[PDB]
RNA sequence: UGUGGAACGGGGUAUUGUAAGCAGUAGAGAUCUGCUGAGAUUAAGCCUUUGUUCCCAAGAUUUGU
RNA sequence: CCAAGACGUUGCAUUCUUCGAUGUCGGCUCUUCCUAUCAUACCGAAUUCGGUAAGCGUUGGAUUGUUCACCCACUAAUAGGGAACGUGAGCUGGGUUUAGACCGUCGUGAGACAGGUUAGUUUUACCCUACUGAUGAAGUGUCGUCGCAAUGGUAAUUCAACUUAGUACGGGAACCGUUGAUUCAGAUCAUUGGUAUUUGCGGCUGCCUGACAAGGCAAUGCCGCGGAGCUAUCAUCUGCCGGAUAACGGCUGAGCCAGAAUCCGUGCCAGAAAGCGACGAUU
RNA sequence: GUAGCCAAAUGCCUCGUCAUCUAACUAGUGACGCGCAUGAAUGGAUUAACGAGAUUCCCACUGUCCCUAUCUACUAUCUAG
RNA sequence: UCAGACACCAGAAAAGGUGUUAGUUC
């Protein structure tokens, strides 16, 4: 799952726990994504799996094309509203939580991404970086 | 049905207040006779802490040769005065202090350590010792010879010039520092020739050494099991309280176990945090100590308005990586690391780019008053 | 290097304030939570008395 | 396939083996007292036959293949002769 | 009886956001504008002090190789 | 165990206590033990099975009151069991749950139902102990400074990527090493976030002090920012090498060598308030 | 045992079966009925409006929760009675 | 490498051993 990423992601503040609705950033046809699990989550009692920018999650399309709904497909968190600290000392937070639809190999289902893309997400996933318009 | 690891470590209890205010070096580095005579400990005062910007020179890392921001702790370390020496002889029951030799003249700062009420006392400590030191040095010579002949461990008694620090306290802190390196005869000669002289931290530590910091942590008073031990808060519906441990034991054994979380003192405890790098040993006289080479801008370590609840650091200081136990103005002990380490993180040289001296008493926005007047009309 | 804060129009040194990017990718650097929160309330710096932008354009 | 590099230290008192089956870990073995090792054949000579045999066994155990098929992977060091 | 201590005062520092008053060739009399990043607060667990003022040469108890 | 793993064979209800009352399931919480080992470490046998091994870990959810169960996921893995079927003066009260009431079946009826269904008061610690922290008389002449260390506790864990290397091997490794993470642990408050009786500054409402200015009342009137403190795996830092070994492999021919996350010490916490030393001054 | 109605507060077997909603439901709803043991003033079947009734879902909302933190007054605490 | 130790009694088996001390028969 998460081993299909290129590069090692630093620790950052998790801002999208399970059952969080985030906006679909790509033109796949989905409007929002419902997070049901996060890849690489260990065994901690009572703690919800939580996701941050660049993480891969399993998500369900609550609103969108009917064929897209009613199933589980992998997603990548691309934008986060919770603030996280880059190792250089800058605190980042996007205006909204956003994700994109990808296959387990890591290639996104969409053809373009709307809005900024987290630099950490772009570095981990080249395909998202390739389709991104601006990376910040 | 489910499992969860224990809440907290069982190696740190009893969670009682430390019996000492100043950190006790419970272990000294193994003595190596090949190494030259040197000190293996120092005693400073936590002035405060700030943050810096540093270029990360670790190859293979995701941020190699790019700037990082790190929080650093500044400890004011004015030179310690070596006032005495004490010898230890190894016995089948452990180390035993064979004898102690003091210097001829002891300052008022260290003499106040011996009195609870120095104002009312006649200040008579070491007076007869000074008299015998002057009139007959042969008895002192026999004592030093005894240390050289029988004692296998040598520790110098040192006190800190606390009057140089901005502290209302006037009793100088005194400790024993083990002298490793060379023969026992060499240690005694080094100790005797250094009576009443001062040893600076520049001689001991070398601007990159991994040291241990020893001190008593900041006291939080009495606390409950939710805060003292990190147990889960009980549900909102609970009767008679929720910030506690629900079950404190089984039917048998018919006792509460030592391993069950309880309330009580949570803080003011003795800690020995390991592997703290010295990022910079600054000299007191130098006015450029906080100014790096990529920054220029002649400035001192003290932020604008002074260190919060400490003042202005005018003496030699040490800037350590990360946090240290204890509040500000607390006595801290820096000792040489007992373990060997060959890690790239522990061996990489440190070259700072910028040191933050904006006011920590708020949201500082200016580094120095000179450019503060520039921005302000 | 130093950056200019959006609201206060002053210099933000490394590790100070927050950097907030809008859905439109535009980047805004705040030095303190006060300027951050004023911007969230859509305050015009030209109308706020303590902002350097107002001072530059008035007087 | 991968040649085995043997280094002698302290006049053959310490034998360092490198590039064993391509591994990058250098195996250092200190021979027992009274045994001298000299140089793809290594000869260990000494007065204590038991010490010489133990040193040879230790060298053979150090150069060992783990989690591999013994029939296919025949790399290693084995004693050829033992006399006076 | 000290490079003493305390009470205030000054400077730095920080928080807020241009005070009371006055003038107007501002204003369809809320408000704007000048003096005015001013004023107010600032250790109560901020720093600093050649500033002023004041206080202290002790009372009680227990203590022996 | 036996030889053709079949056939055989050997092992791992009662009514004694309580009816002048031992609070009755599950969950939540929290701790500890066992090994009959799910994962991790170490070898051994042809991704598959065993040996030593309980050190550390063993999840998030849907339904159901449920212990079992069953599903969608994640994970190195989501092993099992004891503790008065651990745990109600710890909780909750969903199951059980007297009296209300409804239904079905049974009964001539009152009623019954180990059938369903709703509603239905969960008391008390200030005592003793234990545990958790806090003082403390007295040996050592007295008071202080600096120490010693018996004993007790103890702590770290796991994964991924990269380099090895598309090499060995005939599609595909592994040691070392590097870079980050997971869980746990002890701190810390430079930065960020949270908090607001700084009632610090600004703002607003109703009333009141004749008006302005300045204030008060509204059980902290309300709103914005808010230093300091406290605090966040929401923020940062830190967390290792010695020895003996079990499995097992050797050496010579018992003894010795090799070898595990195991045991024991270095390290770390406490300091015996009836263990101890050195030293200072001694009205 | 008609008109009806139903695994219904009535169906033992039973987590009935199919569809429905959910990533997943022994829930809930819809349909089916050889219904342990439904059924017509012991009232049957609908039913607008009403209900501190029982139940299911959805948006809004939230410290219910992740995962706890901070503040206030009164206690507790120490003292006099 | 967690021997054995006195009846009732606080419990153990078949089968085994490159354990050892003896015996019986080819």
């Amino acid at each position: 799952g998460r081993g299909a990423a290129s590069g090692t992601k630093y620790r950052m503040t998790l801002g999208l726990p399970v059952q969080a609705i985030m906006n679909c950033a790509d033109n796949s046809g989905a409007k929002n994504l419902y997070i049901v699990s996060v890849f690489g989550t260990g065994a901690r009692l009572n703690r919800l799996p939580a996701a941050s920018c660049g993480d891969m999650v399993l998500a369900t399309v609550k609103k969108g094309k009917p064929d897209l709904r009613k199933k589980i497909m992998p997603a990548i968190v691309v934008r986060q509203r919770k603030a996280w600290r880059r190792k250089d000392g800058v605190y980042l937070y996007f205006e909204d939580n956003a994700g994109v639809i990808v296959n387990p190999k890591g290639e996104m289902k969409g053809s373009a991404i709307t809005g900024p893309v987290a630099k950490e997400c772009a570095d981990l996933w080249p395909r998202i970086a390739s389709n991104a318009g601006t990376v910040v | 049905k489910f499992e969860q690891p224990r809440h907290g470590s069982l190696g740190f209890l009893p969670r009682k207040r430390a019996s000492r205010q100043r950190g006790k070096v419970k272990a000294f580095p193994k003595d190596d006779a090949s190494k030259p005579v040197h000190l293996t400990a120092f005693l400073g005062y936590k002035a405060g802490m700030t943050h810096i910007v540093r270029d990360l020179d670790r190859p293979g890392s995701k941020m190699h040769k790019r700037e990082i921001l790190e929080a650093v702790t500044v400890i004011e370390t004015p030179p310690m005065v070596v006032v005495g020496v004490v010898g230890y002889v190894e016995t089948p029951r452990g180390l035993r202090s064979l004898t102690t030799v003091w210097a001829e003249h002891l300052s008022e700062e260290v003499k106040r350590r011996f009195y609870k009420n120095w104002f009312k006392s006649k200040k008579k400590a070491f007076t007869k010792y000074a008299k015998k030191y002057a009139e007959s040095t042969q008895s002192i010579n026999r004592e030093l010879e005894r240390i050289k002949k029988y004692c296998s461990v040598v520790r110098v008694l040192a006190h800190t010039q606390i009057r140089k620090t901005p502290l209302a306290q006037k009793k100088a802190h005194l400790m024993e520092i083990q002298v490793n390196g060379g023969s026992v005869a060499d240690k005694v000669e080094w100790a005797r020739e250094h009576f009443e002289k001062t040893v600076d931290i520049k001689s001991t530590f070398e601007q990159n050494e991994m040291i241990d910091v020893i001190g008593v942590t900041r006291g939080k008073g009495n606390e409950g099991t939710t805060a003292r031990w990190g147990t889960k808060r009980l549900p909102r519906k609970t009767h008679r309280g929720l910030r506690k441990v629900a079950c404190i034991g089984a039917w048998h054994p018919a006792n509460v176990q030592w391993t069950v979380a309880r309330a009580g003192n949570a803080g003011y405890m003795h800690r020995t945090q390991l592997n703290s790098k010295i990022y910079r040993i600054g000299a007191g006289d130098d006015a450029k100590n906080a100014s790096t080479d990529f920054d220029a801008t002649e400035k001192r370590i003290t932020p604008m308005g002074g260190f919060v609840r400490y003042g202005v650091v005018e003496n030699d200081f040490v800037m350590l990586n990360g946090a240290t136990p204890g509040p500000v103005k607390r006595v801290l002990t820096l000792r040489k690391s007992l373990l060997t380490h060959t890690s790239r993180k522990a061996l990489e040289p440190v070259s700072l780019k910028w040191i933050d001296t904006a006011s920590k008493f708020g949201h500082g926005r200016f580094q120095t008053p000179a450019e503060a007047k520039q921005f302000l009309g | 290097r130093v950056h200019t804060c959006y609201f206060c129009s002053g210099p933000v040194y490394p590790g100070h304030g927050i950097m907030f990017v809008r859905n439109d990718s535009k980047v805004f650097r705040f030095c303190r939570s006060k300027c951050h929160k004023n911007f969230k309330m859509k305050r015009n710096p030209r109308k706020v008395a303590w902002t350097k932008a107002y001072r530059k354009a008035h007087g | 396939h991968f040649p085995i590099n043997i280094n002698l230290t302290e006049n053959g008192t310490v034998v360092e083996i490198r590039n064993f089956l391509g591994e990058r870990i250098t195996r250092v073995i200190k021979c027992l007292p009274g045994v001298t090792v000299s140089i793809d054949e290594i000869i260990l000579e000494g007065n204590s036959l038991e010490n010489v045999s133990q040193s040879a066994a230790n060298i053979k155990q150090i150069c060992n293949v783990r989690n591999k098929d013994i029939r296919k992977f025949l790399d290693g060091i084995y004693v050829s002769e033992r006399g006076n």
